[PDB]
């Protein structure tokens, strides 16, 4: 059977406004290991995304890490979005610096 | 402290997109090392940190030829499982391997690992003995058969208590001032108001490695378990991992909720209250 | 370093 992914959107360092940090989606406990992810800046795709190797967890789940290198403003939005076989549709998750 | 060392071997089939992918990481505890993916344009063991670059051409070569190997033989094992399961040629199917060695904080064999998937399922696995196996079914039992005939998990007790070790103690070695350094995580705990009666509780760890971690909350010292929400540790891309755990409660009560975080990094572990 | 294995392993 199959396991939809768990996503997390969060900086490398505490986000601090008009500083250089990264933007990452790490997404997790999923099978099977196709799985599409990018990262968005005001509803936009980010073009240089890069991500981690493919590996998995002791459940056999699959994990991987996007990220890009950002500079959070007050009003910017960023998110990701995240498709898998097992979503009937693209999920989204916004990033809030507190989570 | 502890220390282990990890391959995990990815075989994926995709009819109608060519030939299955192969793909194979190392790691060292939580420190990728070396892949090889048979989609790479040009297919070659790659390092994936600054201490393993030292190593020879002989050691990349040899390498290579055993993940060259394995993306055929995986292949096959593809097909011999989808006859297993009577499965049509139609389906996309994955057959993961994990093995590698454990060391205690002495250094020496704690035990190995030789295990395997099908479908993100258990398949089959080298039993602790390192001499029998476990199959997960009927399917994996034709494996099993195969496996003993060929004398495998002998040939598997050999690399885990030789090679294996030997190689994880020459890593650990060689990345010392990064395998063998914990750095603990640095905390804080953050306030946020949910309505006029409650609040969010929220304890974080940032910046630490490896990746083991406990956190908690406790009300008057009680451990608050099921009221507590905990994200998946993740890593932070820097080598570093986070964390947080959060707690909803009720305004005035702030003082009688605890965080505490245990880490290999800490000199002694924390016990953490929101600082107004 | 991984673990080798016989000519024509499979499972």
């Amino acid at each position: 059977i199959q396991r939809t992914p768990k996503i997390q959107v969060y900086s490398r360092h505490p986000a601090e406004n008009g500083k250089s940090n990264f933007l990452n989606c790490y997404v997790s406990g999923f099978h099977p290991s196709d799985i599409e992810v990018d990262l968005l800046k005001n509803g936009e795709r980010i073009e240089k995304v890069e991500h981690s190797d493919l590996s998995f967890s002791k459940d056999w789940s699959f994990y991987l890490l996007y990220y890009t290198e950002f500079t959070p403003t007050e009003k910017d939005e960023y998110a990701c979005r995240v498709n898998h076989v097992t979503l009937s549709q693209p999920k989204i998750v916004k990033w809030d610096r507190d989570m | 402290g502890s220390h282990s060392m990890r391959y995990f071997y990815t075989a994926m089939s995709r009819p109608g997109r060519g030939e299955p992918r192969f793909i194979a990481v190392g790691y060292v505890d939580d420190t990728q090392f070396v892949r090889f993916d048979s989609d790479a344009a040009s297919p070659r063991t790659e390092p994936r940190a600054p201490w393993i670059e030292q190593e020879g051409p002989e050691y990349w070569d040899r390498n290579t030829q055993i993940f060259k190997t394995n993306t055929q033989t995986y292949r096959e094992s593809l097909r011999n499982l989808r006859g297993y399961y009577n499965q049509s040629e139609a389906g996309s199917h994955i057959i993961q391997r994990m093995y590698g060695c454990d060391l205690g904080p002495d250094g020496r064999l704690l035990r190995g690992h030789d295990q395997s998937a099908y479908d993100g399922k258990d398949y089959i696995a080298l039993n602790e003995d390192l001499s029998s196996w476990t199959a997960a079914d009927t399917a994996a039992q034709i494996t099993q058969r195969k496996w003993e005939a060929a004398r495998v998990a002998e040939q598997r007790r050999a690399y885990l208590e030789g090679l294996c070790v030997e190689w994880l103690r020459r890593y650990l070695e060689n990345g010392k001032e990064t395998l063998q350094r914990a750095d603990p995580p640095k905390t804080h705990v953050t306030h946020h108001p949910v309505s006029d009666h409650e609040a969010t509780l929220r304890c974080w760890a940032l910046g630490f490695y490896p990746a083991e971690i406990t956190l908690t909350w406790q009300r008057d010292g009680e451990d608050q378990t099921q009221d507590t929400e905990l994200v998946e540790t993740r890593p932070a891309g820097d080598r570093t991992f986070q964390k947080w755990a959060a707690v909803v409660v009720p305004s005035g009560e702030e003082q009688r909720y605890t965080c505490h975080v245990q880490h290999e990094g800490l000199p002694k572990p924390l016990t953490l209250r929101w600082e107004p | 370093h991984p673990v080798g294995d016989a000519d024509y392993f499979e499972y």
